């Protein structure tokens, strides 16, 4: 949503332009548009859902 | 001076004028395209323009 | 989420 995806060199995280303040990438700050074969450079990675730890 | 990608430099500046990011990683082909056609056609109208 | 409490 905003920022850059950014790997420390083994995790991948989300965190603003202007400041380095790496976060957790979760469905909050992410948004999904179409498979993902078009787009280049594209990675692999586990994008946690909130709705599941809550396990009601 | 930060280095950075250029396909993600201009899609930095594509939320600048209020055009979400995807539509840019989704058309690079053709926007490079129409890119270079167009610095291309610059020089030819320079050059007839008297 | 918890007054719904799915
Ligand atoms: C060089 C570096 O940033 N390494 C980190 C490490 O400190 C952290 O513990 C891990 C996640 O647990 O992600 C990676
Ligand atoms: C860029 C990348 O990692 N692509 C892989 C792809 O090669 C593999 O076939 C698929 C199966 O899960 O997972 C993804």
């Amino acid at each position: 949503r905003e920022g850059v995806f950014v790997s420390n060199g083994t995790h991948w995280f989300v965190t603003q332009r202007n400041f380095y303040e790496p976060q957790i990438i979760t469905t909050d700050n992410t948004f999904v548009s179409g498979n993902c074969d078009v787009v280049i450079g594209i990675v692999n990675n586990t994008v946690y859902d909130p709705l599941q730890p809550e396990l009601d | 001076a930060l280095q950075i990608p250029f396909p993600m430099q201009m899609a930095y500046r594509f939320n600048g004028i209020g055009v979400t990011q995807n539509v840019l990683y989704e058309n690079q082909k053709l926007i490079a395209n129409q890119f270079n056609s167009a610095i291309g056609k610059i020089q030819d109208s320079l050059s007839s323009t008297p």
